[PDB]
């Protein structure tokens, strides 16, 4: 489920603080033309959240940030979270939270109260440029397991009549003295079982049918 | 003057609101859009506006553009000077011409005088027909300079619609090619004329699409999904390479620390020799903040070669890995490697790796595709390696492979073992099977004599007795034992013997 | 003293008698003769005649034998020193021992420090089990001064045996690989692992012999019938080569003359525009008396390559041939040339190329294969030279392969064109199909428009008013400006920019 | 062919037969005359007899004289190799245009690369008036190369008619 309300606003203004601390730290690189301390830093910046836009402005209070929308809301936002830390514990707006961030391109995934969604921060330019990229869809699997090495079946788990999802163990096939896992890149049932236990395959051969 | 406002509005337009409309419904940026999500904020100088073709055949005299196809200029990355160039697609497809031509090389000859990197940003058609033998001309004097500029200043190439005929070669010749999914694609000869003299019928995506070049071919060293998550990562790659060959890595500060210890690497490892590891799982717990530039990930994927920091400084990682085709060496993954040992050779850029190797992957296939001197590359490479190289042995180390993966023998400046490395001439069974050839009627005599060479030989201690190794040292330390090292071994200076160059195998 | 009579005439027997005679019985020469026929008569000096090994395990303490099982000196080939080592296979089937490996590295050493060639005779089994790891140490110290030598004197290897496992990486990074028919093989993995591991039944002549390593893997330069046409051989391809990357090239006195004419040239290319002809004919005919010594014969031979002499002085020689595949270039053909041209240059021989070329090799094969990379590594070897180049255009000359086959635009010196030569950017048919797309329903206009575009563009003539070609000039004067333009260009002097080497593509 | 001497004949007469006996009158020899005279017998190899210019303005296109007015390349003095360029009189006035200029660069620099003298022989007008400025730009790449040069290889100049300008 994606966020809503004061869930949704604090997830944006964390997703701030994040991209302004990171933007800090990059503007120290060595080997520039002219001295940093002489360039500006845009203050109005476009959260994008699971395709939900925010309208924010970040302001530096003290030592702590502090994120306006345009309700004319206002949260500051305190903590002394580092990157690489897989959790963000701290004061946003008169309420201690704590969030689960991970790493994306461009971007973050951020989990709280429940809710999950993946996190941009962009520039108003960026986000008119973003905002002409095409949604595209995927392709998908092809009914069947193939198997992608020769080797030899080593344990088949999955039963007949039996509905899967992704990430599921579904055959082991050893080669050359390693096992080998094969896993399920879709969701269904296995109708039909082609390959036993002790067999011994070729590239491209059937082992199980969705 | 109101009038040279107007000229500038009317240049920028380049072959139409049309074409440039239908640019955009392809789901496609402008090159000026591109340029402009490249650089910083106001950074942006442009050369020649104005410049315009001359020539008068089939024509072409009635439609000059501004111009000529291509944009070209100098701007700033992270306050850093780059020099770029972006091909505009909506004049006559992109295609190169005499004048445009003189464009990039008036790029180019300037990044080289300045010593700054260049990026070139493709979609396009190749020779201009209509000029005829001049149009080559032209390809030739770019193709020239990509050669004096290799080794000397870093050269990134971004494919972000069509590339054919000459164009694709001097891509070739700089040091990453990176493309869009669904949109871009590479090849000499395209599918009409394959048509004609093959008899097989394929589409622009199945000939030369990101999947082909990015898991089979080894052309392309990644893909992105649009144009602003690739130009983004663009910038992101910018700020872990050297500006050129004398100036040396780029720092940042570091929100890590360099004494910490990880208890979990004590158990990675699997006691049963049958089952593999994630050896991606180790790099990104060694490099600062977990972050990890990898390239070639989605081709040869038996071993991982990329980019991190360590205490802020950036360092290159190539690693043997067990969950694809047990981690073996083949020719395929050998010849990803040298590629990359050689260019952070050339960038003074200092080199980690991980072993855990087999050995090579056998068959008719690989000794008839020439596995021989596929696999010497990567032993050249190391062979020849001035910068600093620090080595790790997680667990296997068997026959040649232990002597290819940067060993003490090759020039390696420190050697490392876990405790479960096993470095031999080979298993314990054929080891046996050979030395007691005259015995194996037998079934039991077999088990202890192979029992007892597992015992003696089968660790990390004979290489330590003679000194091959320089520690054995716990998992936990390994990020600890690392970033000392380094900084240890930042005055090193070594020069391979004087030649105009070496005669590495092709 | 008559006892170190004794001890040398107990040295030279190496493995028995027994085994001597059985390496007679298989059509095969002992270490020493191979030594004895290569060098000038009485010039030998032996190093380390009563070497031992020093391991004490699995019993081997019990059989020492003197010289652990190759012969390593010095001596001249007519009248030129030269350094050399030859493996013993009656010696533990001439296995590689640490002490084996020091013999190997003392003349390597010696070679570089004297900057005089090195040849390796190879007849063994690879790292001796026995020994364990240390014996792989042995082998890396070797591979390294392989690495150090490239570039500074020339290496050449002769298979003469067997060649297994870690055997076969040392030849890899040489110069020259040649091998004897029928007798010798390599490979890095043998065929019981191969039945092992992919179940597939094959011979070690199968797996590895001359036929496979000469025609389809890339691997040898050439093969010879017994070990004496190949010792011959040897001698006379060091006549022409360069001492080091100093000296310059060798010269005789020749009995040609440098001002004959050759009218028969005038016919050779057929009025017929798909009837092929022989480029090795015009390659015999050009050079001092005949006499050519080609490299990489049976394998890619759409392109030809090899060694002669004009003026009593070597050359190099580089030709595209019609008669297979139609002269395309490929990415075979493309790395046979790549490496020659290289080699070429490092140790400062000029090159002359020969061009008729339609274009690269169609379809999903060639690009699967990577052709975008390989094609490069012919262009990036040309741009990258320093060496004099001159280029005659024969027929055809289109596109990309006209720029990557020595063009000006590229750094050629001088550039002559016979009156058959045609310089275009494609056929006629090709370029009015497109340039006139909208109207190719009709076929009268075609025609005509076909024709017109043959007799304007198909010739030599836009190139040379826009100074790409400095003359067309008569077939048979073309020895008689070549000799020429080499005497000119003996003196030029040109570098690349500094760098610690280039990221030439792998 | 017999067309290919055809067209190197008809290449060797410049402007034509009349401005050539006109050079004749007032006592001057004609550019490939002296040539002929400075090298050693048989030692000259001529470069880019067949350039032509590619300017379309004010008529220009319909007269495309092969050579653009200079005559370049090698041979040997007392057996010693050097190189040289003549200006023709009877083509523009031996005036400089965007090919001349390339054709002079390209013996320029294979004088520097080959470490060897250059002489120049001028009979000339200065910049091709019909050309606008690319024509400076010519002259401009010239001058350059001749300061590279100082000091490494001779450079000599003869003045055998005018010279003026540019
Ligand atoms: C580059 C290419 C793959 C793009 O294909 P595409 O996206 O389907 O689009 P089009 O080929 O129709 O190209 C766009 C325009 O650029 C022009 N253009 C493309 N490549 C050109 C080239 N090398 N020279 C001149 N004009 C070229 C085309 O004529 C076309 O013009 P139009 O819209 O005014 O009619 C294709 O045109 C091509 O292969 N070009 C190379 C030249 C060639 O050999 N073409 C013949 C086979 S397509
Ligand atoms: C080199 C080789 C290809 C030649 O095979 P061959 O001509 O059929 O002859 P053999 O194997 O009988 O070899 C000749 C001798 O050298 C010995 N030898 C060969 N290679 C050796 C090595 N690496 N270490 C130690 N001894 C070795 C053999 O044991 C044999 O001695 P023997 O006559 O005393 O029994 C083969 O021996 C080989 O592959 N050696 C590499 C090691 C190996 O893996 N062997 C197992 C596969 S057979
Ligand atoms: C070189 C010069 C001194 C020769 O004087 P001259 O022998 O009396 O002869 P001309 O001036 O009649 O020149 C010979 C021809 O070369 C032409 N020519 C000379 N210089 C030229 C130039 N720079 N650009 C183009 N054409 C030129 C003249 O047009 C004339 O052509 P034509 O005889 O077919 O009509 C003179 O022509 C001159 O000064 N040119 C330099 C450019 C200039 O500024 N001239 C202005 C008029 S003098
Ligand atoms: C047991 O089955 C032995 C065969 C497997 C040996 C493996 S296969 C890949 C590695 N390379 C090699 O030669 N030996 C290793
Ligand atoms: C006429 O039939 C033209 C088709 C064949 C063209 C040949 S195939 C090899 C060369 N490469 C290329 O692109 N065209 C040439």
């Amino acid at each position: 489920p994606e966020p809503e309300g004061p869930v949704a606003h604090r997830l944006a203004a964390v997703a701030a603080a994040i991209d302004h601390k990171l933007n800090i730290r990059k503007r120290g690189i060595s080997g520039q033309m002219r001295d940093p301390s002489l360039l500006t830093f845009q203050r109005e910046r476009v959260v994008v959240l699971s395709g939900q836009r925010f309208n924010v402005t970040v302001d530096p209070d003290g030592d702590d940030l502090l994120v306006t929308f345009d309700d004319g809301t206002t949260a500051p936002v305190r903590s002394a979270w580092r990157p690489g830390a897989p959790v963000w514990s701290g004061t946003v707006g008169d309420q201690s939270v704590a969030i689960q961030v991970r790493p994306l391109l461009n971007g973050v995934f951020l989990q709280h109260a429940g809710a999950a969604a993946e996190a941009r921060v962009f520039t108003r330019r960026e986000a008119e440029l973003a905002d002409l990229m095409p949604v595209k869809e995927n392709a998908g699997s092809g009914k069947q397991l193939l198997c992608p090495m020769p080797g030899l079946v080593k344990q088949i788990m999955v039963s007949e009549g039996q509905e899967v999802k992704n990430g599921e163990p579904l055959a082991i096939v050893e080669a050359m003295k390693m096992e080998n896992v094969l896993r399920a890149e879709r969701d269904g049932t296995i109708s039909k079982i082609a390959a036993k236990e002790g067999d011994s395959l070729a590239v491209d051969a059937v082992i199980l049918e969705f | 003057l109101e009038k040279l406002e107007e000229r500038r509005a009317q240049a920028r337009l380049g072959g139409g609101e049309k074409r440039l409309e239908a640019q955009h419904k392809r789901g496609k940026l402008t090159a000026r859009e591109r340029i402009e999500l490249l650089l910083d904020h106001g950074s942006f100088e442009e050369f020649d506006m104005f410049v315009q073709h001359r020539s008068t055949d089939f024509g072409m005299e009635k439609q000059k553009i501004p111009g000529d196809g291509v944009v070209t200029g100098w701007g700033t990355v992270n306050g850093r000077t780059v020099f770029l160039f972006s091909k505009d697609f909506t004049v006559f497809g992109g295609s190169s011409s005499e004048a445009h031509a003189a464009k990039i090389v008036k790029v180019q000859d300037m990044a080289l005088k300045m010593r700054a990197p260049i990026i070139g940003i493709f979609d396009a058609g190749g020779a201009r027909i209509q000029e005829g033998v001049a149009a080559l001309g032209g390809h030739g004097e770019v193709f020239r300079r990509n050669v004096a500029a290799s080794g000397v200043i870093p050269q990134i190439s971004v494919i972000m619609g069509p590339c054919a005929g000459g164009d694709v070669y001097s891509p070739a010749m700089t040091d990453f090619i990176f493309m869009v999914r669904d949109t871009s694609y590479m090849f000499v000869t395209g599918p009409d004329v394959v048509k004609t003299v093959t008899n097989e019928v394929v589409t622009a995506e199945e000939l030369g699409g990101a999947k082909v070049h990015t898991s089979k071919s080894s052309i392309a060293d990644g893909s992105f999904e649009n144009d602003v998550e690739a130009i983004l990562q663009i910038r992101r790659l910018l700020d872990f390479l050297p500006a050129n060959n004398i100036e040396g890595v780029p720092e940042i500060e570091s929100f890590d620390d360099v004494n910490r210890l990880d208890k979990s690497l004590d158990t990675l490892i699997p006691d049963n020799p049958n089952k593999p590891y994630d050896m991606g799982e180790l790099i990104r717990r060694v490099v600062d903040e977990g972050d990890f530039f990898e390239i070639q990930a989605a081709y040869a994927r038996n071993i991982i070669t990329g980019f991190g920091r360590v205490e802020g400084r950036t360092v290159g990682f190539v690693a043997n890995q067990p969950l694809v085709l047990a981690g073996v060496l083949d020719s395929d993954a050998s010849r990803k490697a040298a590629r990359f040992v050689r260019f952070c050779n050339a960038f003074s850029i200092p080199i980690v790796t991980f072993v855990d190797v087999p050995g090579f992957l056998p068959g008719t296939a690989q000794e008839y595709g020439g596995l021989i001197k596929h696999g010497a590359k990567l032993l050249f490479a190391y062979s020849q390696a001035t910068v600093p190289l620090v080595t790790i042995i997680t667990r296997k180390a068997f026959g040649g492979a232990y002597i290819v993966m940067a060993s003490k023998h090759v020039g390696a400046d420190l050697n490392y073992a876990w405790p479960t490395a096993q470095i031999a001439v080979m298993g314990a069974k054929g080891a046996v099977e050979i030395i007691f050839r005259a015995e194996i009627g037998d079934a039991d005599k077999v088990a202890e004599r192979t029992k007892e060479y597992e015992d003696r030989f089968l660790s990390p201690f004979v290489a330590a007795e003679r000194g091959y190794i320089d520690e054995v040292i716990m998992p936990h330390s390994t990020r600890k034992r690392i970033a000392r090292a380094l900084g240890m071994l930042r005055t090193k200076e070594m020069e391979q013997p004087r030649k105009k160059h070496d005669n590495i195998p092709l």
